[PDB]
Formats: structure tokens, C-alpha cells, sequence
DNA sequence: TCAATATCCACCTGCAGATACTACCAAAAGTGTATTTGGAAACTGCTCCATCAAAAGGCATGTTCAGCTGGATTCCAGCTGAACATGCCTTTTGATGGAGCAGTTTCCAAATACACTTTTGGTAGTATCTGCAGGTGGATATTGA
DNA sequence: TCAATATCCACCTGCAGATACTACCAAAAGTGTATTTGGAAACTGCTCCATCAAAAGGCATGTTCAGCTGGAATCCAGCTGAACATGCCTTTTGATGGAGCAGTTTCCAAATACACTTTTGGTAGTATCTGCAGGTGGATATTGA
């Protein structure tokens, strides 16, 4: 593979606790149980990254597919990050959703890269990692998004770059069915806090 | 007058090149050994960087027009930059 | 723009004259810019190469310091 | 009392030139060659341990030194090497 | 019973190299793996000029490598001679060179 | 009861010591490396502190700053081959033009 | 946590030029040069013992590193100097 | 002609080109002017290294200096050559 | 263009120095095994200092001109190379002693460890004070005449 | 040479950003006292190789001449610097992160010591064989014709 996305998802995979690799790998599924099997999870991180590695260099890995690795990394380790909620207001299905978003960003911007990861209660998890008209996108910086289809609500991680957040307001505003967005009182590094109190106001107003 | 100007700026200290552009090129430069991650860079980094760079380019072009007389004449040409590059290693 | 344009002819005409020179030929702007590229890319292989080993992002600028050393420049206002 | 590197030297030899010789003012310059490769590379692993306060030396730090001594082509093919030699060290 | 540059598969010594970094005031301490990679280096580098420097030899119609030979190897090539363009080869003379 | 007392100067023997000791250069150390270093390091500073000064003091000046030691070095003949491979921050170069 | 030379080489300064002061870029590079010249002396000396078989460095040794790096009179100034304070140091 | 095969000879060979007791001799009036003024002995393996050395050095600086008569459009070498060229080295 | 003379190039012969091979050996150096220990990896976490945007004004960009310089040509006298005949200095070879190198003693100097005192680095909060920027007045060289 | 204009120096005032000076502290580090150990100096002896001589001839030295080149003087056209009007990119500032750096734990890999093989360096002695020099012998360009 592009010599890009090795280094991508090796320094994805040092980040990793060795308490809990094998479930993130599990999860991620792109290797079988097979090869994972043949690893050894006892000697040191580099050399189980480098047999990883090597792993993914026999198949095929694309920057989807440590995107994916990416999503997967975050739904664990929630509170590394800031988070912060928007409202819809004055208001399709999943995949028109999907869709919708994905071909604004790309209108808007000409180099993107764009996932999608579903969760329970209805949930969608979001990962873009922005670019330009000019520039190629950085995959370290990027910008998650948890939406939940049946309520209003959005929440949004803190990124060091900004320039994109009316954009992607406005994308998650047009792909689903509203047409305007606000930013609440809310925020902090705990999401399921924030999401607690703000599906007991949707529930209980 | 070329004669003011040189001496001026021969009882100058400060730097010639702008930082930011400096500092442009020398970031495209590292993002192709680090494999598409973008390092971080210290200020005081940059500055050393910089003077290193202004010495070096300033020793060379007096490197340089000692060959541009040596040959009869007043004015720098590439000949004479390529051929002390040569002769210092 | 090309990041290397960005070394304009004011600059370039500046550290000649620093240097003596009184008249440059309009060739001189494009001979500088590569022996300048060549420069910082031999000084920033080996500067990244330092701070990858200490496993770091960020550059400092002892590791630059440490480069210079060994291409043969010493500089010492800098720690 | 004195020791060398021409038996190593003549191995490779036969090794990669099996009808070829070597004469004795040669393999002088062929030992000067290993001893000074050497030295660079282990002062280099001294440093970069100094720098980063350990106390011990490791294939790491050859490895730095190598890529930082060596040019290209050359670091590459040596580092691929290196790795092979101490990977198949390690599974005996 | 058996060796270490057996194990790796080399014919440079991997104990003598031990050795000397142990004797050398390099560091206080000194890894299981830092000798065999650097055996293996040597040997690369060793083997490559000697390769250079027989092909030389046959291109003169010589059987026996001398101080000449592994000059012109050097000299003629684009990275060893980066390597070592600091150094004086004994009896091994100039490239052939005019104007 | 000081070392650097005991030997007539102002610069560190003990901190010298513990360095060379630190630095892998030798399984020992005697007791008058430290103290004859020291004194070569304190003759260097102060010969090219002079000349530091008398350039300040030549250009109406009471504060010493690099393009003085620049100065004094490269117009001094054996202080410039000792840094002949070194470059100074913020010192720029000396005057010099030529008739052609 | 963090050492420099600053003390001692304002001692000196106030020594030779007491009107005069140093700024705080100056002393950085003078920091840096103290630090350049420790560093070669003590790798000469560190060299001729291991060429000699000897595992002690000495006075001797730091003389004769002296006289190979420094040029001319300088090197002859040094040594007077260093061998005055090693007099005095054992005489104590 | 003459010059020409001169330097085709003489680029295809090894051998010294300055004869050895010459050397020897200046070699050991240039020591005793140190050593205090007491005469030391000299193993034969150190005058050859010596000597190698030394016309390596005059042989490459040769070789950096008829490029400066060339610069200037000559063909005849001048010693402003040898001057210019140990400048620019550093030396 | 012709071509003898160098000159080149190839090819064969002989032999002398230097290589490669075998045997002995012995020592010193590397390997294996078991024990203990300390350095460094792994994981947390917090504060610093790096990065990202924005607003504007100062330096760079673009066009024209004319005066200066680079480059080619001609001519002539100085100076280098080539050839040839001498002979003086280098090269090669061999008896000789001075200095390097190994082995044995011992003794002086360095490492190790514990107690105790001193010094240096960093922060808080000052207080100067040196140097730079702007303003104004006096005095000369060079531009063009 | 006259001369106005920059320009050159010099002096002055103002101020603010940076250097010296105190306090203080407390953590780190250096010093003093005993004790043990081993590295290097001092002495003797031995044999290796480096200085010092004397013949032989091959390379260096000196003179002269012919021709090649360096250097100076013309001349012409290309091209670089200077000046002016304009606008775009860099500099400065304020706001957040995220990555470096310090702390704790533990475990894995390194030092240490002892007993046992093995490998490499050196020495006779063997022989053999590669390449250098010589000479034959075929065949090409070359500067004088």
C-alpha cells in the first residue's frame, strides 16, 4: 500500500493499550481471526505492529479502511477530546443522509475523505478530514460528528482547525430534513453526560 | 548607489529572507521524510535554521565573485557559482 | 506560488551585496534557490531523523543544532 | 597478539568473485575500511544514547546512525540487512 | 557449540564486535542485537566494493585485485565515493582525465 | 576548602570533573584533569572577553553583544583558525570591498 | 534542573572589564563555546589513551590534546597556564 | 606533440613521482627544527605514508587549479591559480 | 592524399616474486548456564507553547531607458617546449648497534561509601539604565556645469 | 573649480525593554575521612630494524631555437540598474488545543561469575602460477610532403 497510510495505521495502532487491542482489532475485522491468531501479543509494541503491518501489506488496505480503524479508536477513548452540541430546527433515510452530506462536502471542497460508522440507538458516528482546492487532506486533525437520526441533536468534537465549521453545519442541516442550526449552552469533555441532559430536554421539554 | 548599499548592509546583523516563506519551504521539505505527518517546529528552530542558510548563501557569493575578477570581469554569473561549489567539495 | 518563489530577487540581491558583489546577472535567482533546497534538505533529513528516534513531533532545536554538527557547521547562539 | 579482518574479507570474496584474488596491499586498505566504518557508526550510537540519557547501546541506535551515515541506496539495502541478520538471530 | 553469526547467517564475527564495543567507551551498556547488526552492515558494505572492484580487474584482463582496482570502483561510483572522498587510497593513482 | 579556590580561579573543577566522568571518555580520571582544563577553558574566555570589550568599547559602547565577538574573533589570526568552522548569531560579516 | 557556565563567565568579565556588562544572546554563545572546547579537548585525550593501552586520563593527556588543537602561541599560553594552576593545586 | 602522451601515461599509473631521498632528507630537516633540537629516527613505512600524502595533495590541487586557467580563458598555469584555489579550499 | 616513423596493438615465452595450501599448536577468546539486579517500557496526567485564523500597510512587482560592460578580432613581442650532449646524484647492497618491546615488583593514586556543609538555579518583585528612534543644526562630495 | 543636494556627523531629548541587584529557598551537589584495590611507573634484558658506508648508470641539467600564446587596444551590441506608481502578502495579536515532560510500577533484559570448547594467528615448508618484461610480428595516424 501507499507508504501514507502504513505509517497511518502504525502510529493508530501505538496508541493502542495492549489491554485492549485484540477487541479494537476484532472490531475492526479487516484481518481475520486466523491471522490475528498467529500474532504474538506478548513481545514488545513495535515488533506486534511491524507483524501487523505486514499482515495488512499482504491484503489490500486502503485509507478507508484505517479511517474505519480511526472511528473505532475514538468510540473507546471518548474523553481525549472536547466536545460540543448543535441544534436543528424548523423541520429522509440513512442512506440519502449519507449521501447528501458526502456530495455537499465534496462541492464545497475538492479534496475530502469522508466515513461513516453505525451505533446503536439509531446512532451514526462521522470522521472528514478536510482539505482544499489545491491540498491534500490531513488525517491527523479531523473533525467527528455523532448524530442521532431520531432527534435533532448533533454533536460535535473540537478540532484544531477551523475555516469548516458553517460548512459542515450547513451539510448536516440540508442532508437531513431542516434547514437552519444553532450551537447550544453545552459543553464539555464527557459526551455521554452532555447526552444524557440533552435527550432528557428532547424527551422531557 | 551599489556602494551604499553595500555598506549597509555590511554593518547590519539582521535577517534578508522573510520568516513565513522561510518557514513554508522548510515545512513542504520535512513533510516528504515523515511520511505525510506534519511536524511540529519549535520558533528558536526556524531562526537557526535561517542564519545557517544566510551565512552559507553569503560566504558562497564571495566565494564566487573572487572568480568573477579572477576571469576579467565585473559581474556574477552561474559559471562562477557551479565551479566553487566544485573546488570546495 | 511555488514556496520557493517566495525567496524573491530584493533577498537574494541583498545577501550579494552583503557579500560585495556589485552587479548579478539575471540567471543568479534560480542558481540560488537550488543550492538553497539542496542546503535545507540535507540539514532537515538528518534533523527529523534525530527527533523520530527520540519518538517526537516536534522539532527543536538542539536536533538542528546536532545536524549542522555533523554536515561540518558548527552554531552556537542557540540551546 | 595481533588480530584482523582478512579471513572475513576473504570468505566474501569467494563468495562473491569465486575465481578472483586479492593481494596484500589491498587487503590493508580493506581492513582500514572496517575499522573506520566502525568507529563512525559506534560514535554515532554513543551520542544519540547522551542525548536522550540512556545508558545502553541497542540495534536502534545502529540503525539511526546508519541512515544518518550512509547515503541513499546504500542505508536502505544495509538497514534491510541488519534487520534480516538480527531477526533471524532471534529465532533460533 | 554454536556460534552467533551462524545463527544470523554471516560470516563477519558478531563476538569480536562485542568486544570491542564493550572495550571502547561507548556506552555503560551493550545490547544482544546492536553487534549483529552492524556485522551485517559491514559485510554489505565489504561485499559490495569487492564486487565493484572484480569487475574492474576483469575489465583489465586481471586475475588478482590490487589498490588500482578498488579506486576506480570507488571513484566511479556516485554514493561510495560520497562515502569516502576524504580519503587516499595507497598505490591507486588518478582517473583518467583531460581538459 | 573549595577546589577552584585551592587552585587560584573562577571557573568549576568539581562540575568538570563529574562531566568527564559522566561523558564515556575513560574507565578513570586523575585529579589534575579537572583543574588544568579548567584553567585552559578560563585563559580562552577571558582572551577573547578582551577583545570583546576593546571592540565595544571602539564602537562608543558598554554592553557587549555577538557582533562584537565576531569581530574579535575574525580579526584576530589564531582565534579565527580555532573558529574558522563556526558561524555566529546575529554577527554578520566584516567589511570588505576590492578594486578589481 | 538546567546548568550553565553564566556564572563564571561574568566573574571573569567583571575581571578583565570591570565597566562592562554582556548581554543574554552574548552569553549564549559564549555557553556554547565553552561547551565546543571541553568536548574536543576531552576526545583527543580520550583517543591517546586507548592508542597508548592506558585507562586513566590524566594531565598529561589534557597537554597534549591542548597543544594539537590550539594554534601557536595560544597553545603556549595555555599550557602555562594550566600547568601554574596544578602547581598551586597540590602545593595546598 | 609530447604533452599528450605524457598525461596519458602518466594518469594510467601508481607509482611515486618524486624521488625518495630528496624527501627523506626534508623530511627530517623539517623535524629537527622541533624535537628541541635532537635528531629522531623514522621507520620506512612512515616516509611512504608521508609521501603518498603529500603528492595526493599537490596532484588534486593540480587538478583545482588548471580549472581557474580555463576559467580565464588560458591554458597556461599561473600561481594567482594555486592561490586562488588554496582560498577557496579553506586552507 | 602518401607514408615511415613511430606508434600502436596484439601475441608468445620465460621466470621470479608473491600468492595459496597443508600441518601443528596453543592460547585466548567465545559459548553455555544460573543468579541477581537495575534500566527502560507502559500508562497517567498536567501545563506550556505550538498551530490556526483575522486585519492593514509596507515592501515587492512591473515597465522603460541609457549607460556600462562583455565578447570577438587583430597584432606583436615574450616565453615555453623540444632536442641533444654531459655528468652528477640516486639507487642498491651489506655489517652494526641503539632503541622498542616484553616481563616482574610495588607503591602510589583512584574508586567506594557515608555525613555534612555549601552552592547554584529559579521565582517575586524591583529599579535602574543603556541603547535606539526621532529632531534639529552644522558641514562636506558629487552630481551636473 | 562652483555649487545644492543629499548625505554625514554630531548633539540632544525621551522612553522602554532589558540588565543588575535583593530575598529566599531548598535541592542538588560537592567536600572530608577511611578503606580497599589495581594500574602504571621503574628496572632489566634481548633482538630487530634503522642508520651509515661504498660502486654504477640513469635521470637531470644546460643551451638554443622555433613557434605558440598572453596581453593590450578597438569596437559593437546586449543587458543590468535606477526610478516611479501600485497592490498583495507578511507581520502582529489573541484563542485554543495537543503534545512534551514528569511520576509510578514492574518486568524483562543486561551484568556477573565459572567451567568448557573452539578458532585464529603464527611458523615451516611446498609449490605453483600470475603477471611483467622482453621481444616478434602485424597494422594505423600523422605531420612533413
Amino acid at each position: 500500500m501507499d507508504e501514507t497510510v502504513a505509517e497511518f495505521i502504525k502510529r493508530t495502532i501505538l496508541k493502542i493499550p495492549m489491554n485492549e487491542l485484540t477487541t479494537i482489532l476484532k472490531a475492526w475485522d479487516f484481518l481475520s481471526e486466523n491471522q490475528l491468531q498467529t500474532v504474538n501479543f506478548r513481545q514488545r509494541k513495535e515488533s506486534v505492529v511491524q507483524h501487523l503491518i505486514h499482515l495488512c501489506e499482504e491484503k489490500r488496505a486502503s485509507i478507508s479502511d484505517a479511517a474505519l480503524l480511526d472511528i473505532i479508536y475514538m468510540q473507546f477513548h471518548q474523553h481525549q477530546k472536547v466536545w460540543d452540541v448543535f441544534q436543528m430546527s424548523k423541520g429522509f433515510d440513512m442512506k440519502q443522509f449519507k449521501n447528501s452530506f458526502k456530495k455537499i462536502l465534496q462541492r464545497a471542497l475538492k479534496n475530502v475523505t469522508v466515513s461513516f460508522r453505525e451505533t446503536e440507538e439509531n446512532a451514526v458516528w462521522i470522521r472528514i478530514a478536510w482539505g482544499t482546492q489545491y491540498t491534500k487532506p490531513n488525517q491527523y486533525k479531523p473533525t467527528y460528528v455523532v448524530y442521532y437520526s431520531q432527534t435533532p441533536y448533533a454533536f460535535t468534537s473540537s478540532s484544531m482547525l477551523r475555516r469548516n465549521t458553517p460548512l459542515l453545519g450547513q451539510a448536516l442541516t440540508i442532508a437531513s430534513k431542516h434547514h437552519q442550526i444553532v450551537k447550544m449552552d453545552l459543553r464539555s469533555r464527557y459526551l455521554d453526560s452532555l447526552k444524557a441532559i440533552v435527550f432528557k430536554q428532547y424527551n422531557q421539554t | 548607489g551599489w556602494l551604499k548599499e553595500i555598506r549597509k548592509l555590511q554593518k547590519s546583523t539582521h535577517l534578508l529572507i522573510r520568516k513565513l516563506p522561510f518557514s513554508r519551504l522548510a515545512r513542504e521539505i520535512c513533510v516528504k521524510f515523515t511520511r505525510g505527518v506534519d511536524f511540529n517546529w519549535q520558533a528558536q528552530a526556524l531562526l537557526a535554521l535561517q542564519e545557517a542558510a544566510e551565512a552559507f548563501l553569503v560566504h558562497l557569493f564571495e566565494d564566487a565573485y573572487l572568480l568573477t575578477l579572477h576571469a576579467g570581469r565585473v559581474t556574477l554569473f552561474p559559471k562562477d557559482v557551479q565551479l566553487a561549489r566544485r573546488i570546495r567539495g | 506560488r511555488d514556496n520557493i518563489q517566495g525567496i524573491t530577487k530584493p533577498a537574494i540581491r541583498r545577501l550579494a551585496r552583503r557579500g560585495g558583489v556589485k552587479r548579478i546577472s539575471g540567471l543568479i535567482y534560480e542558481e540560488t534557490r537550488g543550492v538553497l533546497k539542496v542546503f535545507l534538505e540535507n540539514v532537515i533529513r538528518d534533523a527529523v531523523t534525530y527527533t523520530e528516534h527520540a519518538k517526537r513531533k516536534t522539532v527543536t532545536a538542539m536536533d538542528v543544532v546536532y545536524a549542522l554538527k555533523r554536515q561540518g557547521r558548527t552554531l552556537y547562539g542557540f540551546g | 597478539r595481533k588480530e584482523s579482518y582478512s579471513v572475513y574479507v576473504y570468505k566474501v570474496l569467494k563468495q562473491v568473485h569465486p575465481d578472483t584474488g586479492i593481494s596484500s596491499k589491498a587487503m590493508g586498505i580493506m581492513n582500514s575500511f572496517v575499522n573506520d566504518i566502525f568507529e563512525r557508526i559506534a560514535g554515532e550510537a554513543s551520542r544519540l544514547a547522551h542525548y536522550n540519557k540512556r545508558s545502553t547501546i541497542t540495534s536502534r541506535e545502529i540503525q539511526t546512525a546508519v541512515r544518518l551515515l550512509l547515503p541513499g541506496e546504500l542505508a536502505k539495502h544495509a538497514v534491510s540487512e541488519g534487520t534480516k541478520a538480527v531477526t533471524k538471530y532471534t529465532s533460533s | 557449540a554454536k556460534s552467533r553469526s551462524s545463527r544470523a547467517g554471516l560470516q563477519f564475527p558478531v563476538g569480536r564486535v562485542h568486544r570491542l564495543l564493550r572495550k571502547g567507551n561507548y556506552a555503560e551498556r551493550v545490547g544482544a542485537g546492536a553487534p549483529v547488526y552492524l556485522a551485517a552492515v559491514l559485510e554489505y558494505l565489504t561485499a559490495e566494493i569487492l564486487e565493484l572492484a572484480g569487475n574492474a580487474a576483469r575489465d583489465n584482463k586481471k586475475t588478482r585485485i590490487i589498490p588500482r582496482h578498488l579506486q576506480l570502483a570507488i571513484r566511479n561510483d556516485e554514493e561510495l565515493n560520497k562515502l569516502l572522498g576524504r580519503v587516499t587510497i595507497a598505490q591507486g593513482g588518478v582517473l583518467p582525465n583531460i581538459q
